[PDB]
């Protein structure tokens, strides 16, 4: 009849993102940034729904400010935790 | 003067022919060599050359021509009792070499010199000659009385001439040198190429290497006692010339026939007979090197097919063959950095094309037998392994790792074997797992090992993770079952995105449950569940005997689809799971495998007939096993 | 997959090395690389040596003034500075892997092992390797329309030249002596790196050709 007693899954992790490739450094999305790889690298995100690291966006933000895939401007909506 | 020439020479016959006089008669002849020398003696200068020249040619008129073994008795004696005797005479005239000499030959060195003279006449070749001939019974008799010998050397030597040259310096071995170390020098070269060559005609070449070896220690030993210092160096440059470095090729040819016995104690002699000289090992390590290569060749050529099969016994036998030849070299040839390199060449050289890797027409074999190995032994078997002897062979793996070269292939086998064993819940040693990865990132830097790092601490923080879901469960009435999660990353893992799965509804709170408590604690994160790995429990409170069953999830929604009737087909199965034909096909096939379901038939072969969607399935009530906690896995 | 075969005396050609007597004979020509089996490799089509991401006519282009008032002469000068740095690292390589063995030598005599001077061989392989994408990366990058996809091409490319200059400057002096456990980490997890971003702009070039991206 119920038969249940114990139940073990398993899930993955994953940022919650239509595409995959951060669009600055080219690396995984997931992956480390160009910054951090070469030795808390956390995903940020935008109005326009755009992902891209953080520490990638931060100097793309530092120089222009312009959200490099939508000649628009930029402003943060929702950090990555 | 006149007066005084007479009793002078008179006192000079006196210290000749020594017979130890007394205080008063060499201070009067001192008085009267310096009552003349006061009134400028170059008139008694000349009559001391001449007396001095003719008591060496009186001395001459005797003991000439005598040819053997008492030139020596005579020449030794004779040197030595003139030698003392010319020294005391220096002592008596010794105003003359301070007040005329230095205004210009002290007597001292005069005498020197009228004795050079002496040693040129027919006493010069016989002298040298029978000290050789002496020397000549370096094959046996200990009938070289050093002091016959020594004599005739510290004559040569101090016969050097200085008779205003530049002045008194040190050792001058000129005479030496030109008369005595080059004769000697040419005939031990002569006697050595002889009797080497008798020698080796005759008997098998280790003798005459233990005969070798012998004969330096001898005419090493041999300058302490009777020549001078400064002939150690070129002696032994000679005999190192002579008794090798003229037979390299009967070296090379024993080298080879020795090295295919197993004698490793007078590989060691050889070692130090062919360095003692210079760049001859050039030929000893490329052979080492192709021996040791082709043995360890053949050596795994003889597990042949059963090798292909079997991890343990390949790298196994890579290792013995490594182990032996590594300690050949650390004993005989003493660590030397050209043999070291090359065993590594040659170990290279047969770990990475063999017979194994020939046989299955690729070069990326070995890794990954190497890569299984590791695994069968990390993984949790019946018995339950020691520490250092786990930590020993995992020491053993890191060598026979670090000979291959394409060492990309040996990870991706690696990551996905300890993908498998983590997830599976099924290890031996946390403790082992991480001192691998922690060697493999020592030996290959920290971009090679960052997946297999994070791997690990995944799993780390999902058993953290899954406490705390059991904290905050206390206070949301846990419904019926006991929920352990892994939540693993995404890039890291070596698994595909999902198989298209319906849950079924008695799993469907937990879920929700779970989904919502993992979307508190993070800002962004999508849970994508992939059930294709996944296992759990059954009770079976619809049978007879209380059994329980221990299977996936596709076991456990196709099971639960019978809580309403016994009577659904391939298609109606399908139409309520959602899962795809050929896997379903495979679950169908391995649960009627199982004596759990059963077609219409009572005894057909159902492991082998294939199903159709309309065909129905009988849920089998009889179901008995013998034992309890059924475990229905592939 | 693309077949090619090499012979001795549309769809042949001969080999631009100074004495070398074949044909290089193929099925379809596309400006893909082949070698002559006499020691040198070149793209088919126009007829010099190997350029991965820059396509022909603009090599051409570039080569016709290898040596427009006063920023282009500007450009100009700093792209050419460039490759001309480069083309010159290169030629000398023969130096520099005369050099990289003599300190093998040098370095295993005074008490070291083999596999060291190993690694360090590996680490050179790669270095001239990402000098020659680098090369012909700067041409690509000159004839191009600034936008926004121009930007970040052009700083990828910035780090990796750093990235490089950073690994060279390790080989010369630091492989000194006696500190291998560090050195050869840093070598390996710098070359590592290195490699994968040379890696990345070429991907990036590809994808921009298929997906017509840029402006010229
Ligand atoms: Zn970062
Ligand atoms: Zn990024
Ligand atoms: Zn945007
Ligand atoms: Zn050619
Ligand atoms: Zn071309």
């Amino acid at each position: 009849r119920f038969e249940v007693k114990k139940w073990n899954a398993v899930a993955l992790w994953a940022w919650d993102i239509v595409v995959d490739n951060c669009a600055i450094c080219r690396n995984h999305i997931m992956d480390l940034c160009i910054e951090c790889q070469a030795n808390e690298c956390t995903v940020a995100w935008g109005v326009c729904n755009h992902a891209f690291h953080f520490h990638c966006i931060s100097r793309w933000l530092k120089t222009r400010q312009v959200c490099p895939l939508d000649n628009r401007e930029w402003e943060f909506q929702k950090y990555g935790h | 003067l006149d007066q005084i020439w007479d009793d002078l020479r008179a006192g000079i016959q006196q210290v000749y022919t020594r017979q130890s006089m007394a205080k008063s008669r060499y201070m009067e002849l001192y008085t009267h060599v310096y009552n003349y020398c006061t009134s400028v003696g170059l008139e008694l200068y000349k009559r001391l050359k001449e007396f001095l020249k003719n008591y060496l040619t009186n001395l001459l008129k005797d003991g000439e021509d005598l040819m053997d073994e008492s030139v020596l008795k005579f020449y030794t004696q004779q040197w030595e009792d003139y030698r003392f005797s010319s020294k005391v005479l220096n002592g008596i005239c010794a105003y003359l070499n301070r007040h005329w000499v230095r205004r210009e030959y002290e007597i001292y060195s005069l005498a020197l010199v009228t004795w050079r003279d002496c040693l040129f006449r027919p006493l010069n070749k016989q002298v040298t000659n029978a000290v050789l001939k002496l020397i000549e019974k370096e094959r046996n008799g200990e009938t070289i009385n050093t002091r016959l010998i020594s004599g005739v050397v510290q004559s040569y030597v101090e016969l050097g001439l200085n008779e205003d040259d530049a002045f008194a310096k040190g050792p001058t071995l000129t005479v030496y040198k030109e008369s005595f170390e080059s004769q000697f020098l040419a005939d031990t070269e002569r006697f050595y190429t002889r009797e080497s060559t008798e020698f080796l005609q005759q008997n098998p070449v280790t003798e005459y290497m233990k005969k070798a070896e012998a004969r330096l220690l001898e005419e090493q030993r041999r300058v302490q006692v009777y020549l001078h210092e400064s002939t150690q160096d070129e002696l032994a440059r000679k005999c190192e010339q002579v008794l090798i470095e003229k037979h390299l090729e009967i070296f090379h040819t024993e080298f080879q026939n020795l090295l295919d016995a197993d004698k490793n104690e007078d590989l060691g002699r050889m070692y130090n007979l062919v360095s003692r000289i210079q760049d001859g090992l050039g030929e000893l390590k490329k052979l080492l090197e192709t021996h040791i290569h082709n043995q360890g060749l053949a050596a795994i050529e003889k597990c042949g097919e059963a090798a292909l099969n079997d991890p343990k016994m390949y790298v196994q036998t890579v290792l013995d063959v490594h182990k032996k030849y590594n300690a050949l070299v650390m004993s005989a040839f003493n660590n030397d950095a050209g043999f070291v390199a090359a065993l590594d060449k040659a170990c290279g050289r047969f770990i990475n094309n063999n017979a194994v890797t020939k046989m299955a027409q690729s070069s990326s074999k070995s890794p990954e037998l190497l890569a299984r190995y590791c695994d069968s032994l990390l993984k949790k078997s019946s018995k339950n392994p020691e520490e250092a002897e786990l930590e020993d062979t995992l020491n053993q793996v890191m060598v026979v790792f670090k000979y291959i070269e394409d060492k990309d292939v040996f990870q991706k086998f690696y990551a996905k074997m300890l993908a498998k064993r983590l997830v599976h819940q099924n290890s031996a040693s946390d403790d082992a797992e991480a001192s691998m990865i922690s060697k493999l990132k020592q030996a290959c830097g920290f971009e090679y090992t960052s997946k297999l790092q994070r791997m690990f601490q995944d799993i780390g923080v999902s058993k953290d993770l899954n406490e705390q879901f059991k904290k905050h469960l206390t206070n949301s009435e846990p419904l019926d079952l006991d929920f352990s999660i892994q939540v693993l990353s995404s890039g890291s893992w070596p698994f595909q995105q999902s198989c298209t799965f319906a849950l079924p509804s008695e799993l469907e709170r937990s879920y929700q449950r779970f989904t919502a408590f993992y979307a508190s604690r993070h800002s962004g994160r999508k849970l994508t569940w992939l059930y294709q790995l996944s296992k759990g429990e059954l009770v079976t409170n619809c049978f007879k005997n209380r059994y329980t069953l221990q299977a996936s999830t596709f076991q456990m929604a196709i099971l639960l689809q019978y809580n309403t009737e016994d009577a659904y087909t391939v298609q109606q199965l399908t139409d309520s799971t959602q899962i795809k034909m050929d896997i379903l096909a495979q679950v169908l096939q391995i649960l009627l495998k199982s004596k759990l379901l059963v077609l219409e038939d009572e005894n057909a072969n159902v492991d082998e007939v294939e199903l159709k969607p309309d065909t129905l399935i009988k849920l089998y009530l009889g179901y008995k096993n013998k034992k309890l906690r059924v475990n229905i896995n592939v | 997959d693309y077949r090619y075969e090499v012979l001795t005396a549309r769809l042949l050609k001969w080999c631009p090395a100074p004495d070398c007597h074949h044909v290089v004979k193929v099925q379809y020509p596309d400006a893909k690389p082949v070698r002559c089996k006499c020691g040198r490799q070149f793209c088919f089509n126009c007829g010099e040596n190997w350029h991965d991401p820059v396509k022909c006519k603009w090599l051409k282009k570039w080569i016709k003034k290898c040596d427009r008032s006063r920023a282009a002469l500007q450009r100009y000068l700093f792209y050419c500075n460039r490759y001309m740095n480069h083309m010159q690292s290169l030629r000398f390589e023969h130096k520099l892997y005369a050099q990289v063995k003599q300190k093998m030598e040098e370095m295993q005599q005074h008490n070291m092992s083999w596999i060291e001077v190993q690694f360090l061989k590996k680490a050179v392989d790669v270095l001239c390797q990402c000098r020659a994408t680098l090369m012909y990366t700067y041409v690509f990058a000159f004839y191009l329309k600034k936008n926004n996809q121009s930007i970040i091409f052009e700083n990828n490319q910035a780090d990796l030249e750093n990235a490089t200059e950073v690994l060279s400057g390790y080989l010369e002096r630091d492989i000194s002596q006696d500190s291998l456990q560090d050195i050869k980490q840093k070598v390996q997890d710098k070359y590592r790196y290195c490699e994968s971003r040379r890696r990345v702009l070429l991907q990036h070039v590809h994808e921009g050709y298929e997906k017509d991206l840029w402006e010229y």
